[PDB]
């Protein structure tokens, strides 16, 4: 009863058969979730659309992922991944930002319980690749407690609304290292030109930052 | 000979700095404003203690007490009376020197009246003109209605005394009559309802203490400090009182009896305190709980 089901794709599939010619079947993609981190998806296939709905939603509840959420509202860090030809770039966001994502991602995020996130989908916009690509990236996100344990250091959160106050979000359960993390003068991290072009005011789009209904 | 201390004396500022307190969670409370995604750092125990130390330094800056100034004297100075201009204009002209590199209290701002008199602008005209041409963020040319008595009582009922003082500081000059009237009405509402904790770890606690000590009404704040196990602050309050009222019944009693520590509160409670009975009781209770902890 705690789980809600959402449809992501309903397709009419046409099979050429030896004796009966072109036959019509239904392929359904559905997502399930309880809004508290437990969510899954499944494909359903039946001649009747309602049967395909019953198969997918009942199967999806047996293939549930657990998705870690920062403060039970957003992701722990920016996630950029490619699944086949579908690219998904997700950004951690503060409270009140809302879900500014592909409509299918919005639907899935409500089932997971994510309230604030930005996402951009590029390349092939294949619903199935996007769905399983999204779940793959959300299930492989490192939490702050995992980061502290891996590096044996404190994870300290700096918020501009709280000024210079250091907010320890995670501390290692094991011993605490005494050697500071090396300060590489310049990180060799790969950057997204879209993110940089926006920060430099060089990104001009009539479609970006448009007023939309609450999501 | 023997001058009584000022608000900005190092001895008084040190006493008021400690009585105020420093709370990093309150001083850096999360602001309700446009938000950005937070950043994260991996820190050792030493890097964390250093980051907390820097936050304490930034907090002591944010808790810097505003100077307590006396009311400014109204400006009534005539520069010239050109009577030939009498009746030639119906509206007065306000002339403001907008030369950039001049302190605002040194800017000549004059008024040509319809009578022909050239006079210096009033303090209220000056601050209004300075806001017109040198607009300061948070200040309004017309006085906000929040400062009416009916609207301040609303803010007091919500325990928003610090917001009242932040609004007054942004709107009025520290020596203005509106600035002093609002601060005093706020200090008095705190004393009547025992809301002294609303101003702790803020830059407004010292000004509040200064007001109570000079007006000989520290009984409420002294009780609040004892009920909170702040006897160090309660003892400093009684010492600051004696320093600013040396020729008083309590100050002499402390000299005659060479009182120190908690004894000062007992001497003060009997001689000068109005609520002398409620202090001894409140102080007695504290000594009991302290003995229970000792035993």
């Amino acid at each position: 009863e705690d789980f809600d089901t959402r449809i992501l794709e309903v397709r009419n599939v046409f099979t050429m058969t030896a004796k009966e010619g072109r036959k019509k079947s239904i392929r359904v993609l559905v997502a399930v979730g309880n809004g508290k981190g437990a969510a899954g998806f499944s494909i359903g296939k039946a001649t009747d659309r309602m049967d395909a709905f019953r198969k997918a939603k009942n199967r999806a509840v047996h293939h549930l992922h657990y998705i870690e959420r920062y403060e039970d509202h957003t992701i722990f860090h920016d996630i950029s991944l490619r699944f086949k030809r579908t690219h998904i770039k997700m950004k951690k966001q503060p409270k009140g930002y809302g879900l500014r994502c592909h409509r299918a991602i919005i639907t899935i995020c409500r089932l997971i319980g994510i309230k604030d996130m930005y996402a951009k989908v590029s390349g092939s916009i294949n619903m199935l690749s996007l769905t399983q690509g999204l779940f793959r990236g959300l299930s492989r996100q490192e939490t702050h407690q995992q980061l502290a344990d891996k590096k044996g250091l404190h994870v300290v959160e700096i918020r501009e609304e709280c000024g210079p106050l250091p907010i320890v979000v995670a501390s290692p359960r094991g011993p605490l290292r005494k050697d500071p993390e090396p300060e590489d003068e310049v990180p060799d991290v790969k950057l997204d030109w879209e993110d940089v072009k926006t920060a430099q005011g060089m990104k001009r789009s009539v479609w970006s930052n448009l007023k939309r209904a609450a999501t | 000979e023997t001058k009584k201390p000022t608000f900005m004396d190092e001895e008084v500022q040190s006493i008021l700095t400690k009585m105020t307190g420093l709370n990093l969670q309150k001083t850096f409370k999360p602001a309700i404003q446009e938000l950005k995604p937070p950043t994260y750092k991996l820190m050792t125990q030493a890097q964390l203690e250093e980051a907390t130390r820097q936050a304490v330094e930034a907090a002591k800056v944010r808790l810097k007490m505003p100077p307590v100034l006396e009311e400014r004297v109204p400006i009534n100075d005539v520069l010239a009376e050109d009577k030939i201009l009498e009746g030639t204009e119906t509206t007065k002209y306000v002339f403001t020197d907008i030369s950039y590199s001049i302190p605002h209290r040194e800017r000549f701002i004059v008024v040509r009246e319809p009578s022909g008199t050239l006079r210096k602008a009033s303090w209220e005209e000056r601050d209004r003109m300075i806001q017109v041409y040198f607009p300061k963020e948070g200040r309004k040319i017309l006085t906000p209605i929040i400062f009416k008595e009916e609207n301040l009582r609303t803010m007091y009922s919500q325990d928003r005394h610090v917001d009242v003082l932040n609004l007054c500081f942004a709107q009025f000059e520290p020596d203005s009559t509106e600035y002093i009237k609002v601060h005093h009405k706020t200090y008095e509402d705190i004393d009547k309802r025992g809301k002294y904790d609303l101003l702790r770890s803020t830059r407004y606690f010292g000004g509040m203490v200064w007001y109570f000590v000079n007006n000989k009404k520290i009984d409420g704040l002294l009780i609040d400090q004892i009920q909170r196990d702040l006897i160090d602050d309660a003892t400093n309050l009684v010492q600051l009182y004696h320093v600013l009222h040396p020729d008083g019944q309590s100050a002499q009693g402390a000299k005659d009896q060479a009182a120190e520590g908690i004894n000062l509160i007992k001497v003060f409670a009997k001689t000068e305190a109005q609520k002398g009975a409620y202090i001894e009781l409140t102080l007695q209770t504290y000594q009991e709980a302290l003995s229970r902890h000792s035993a």
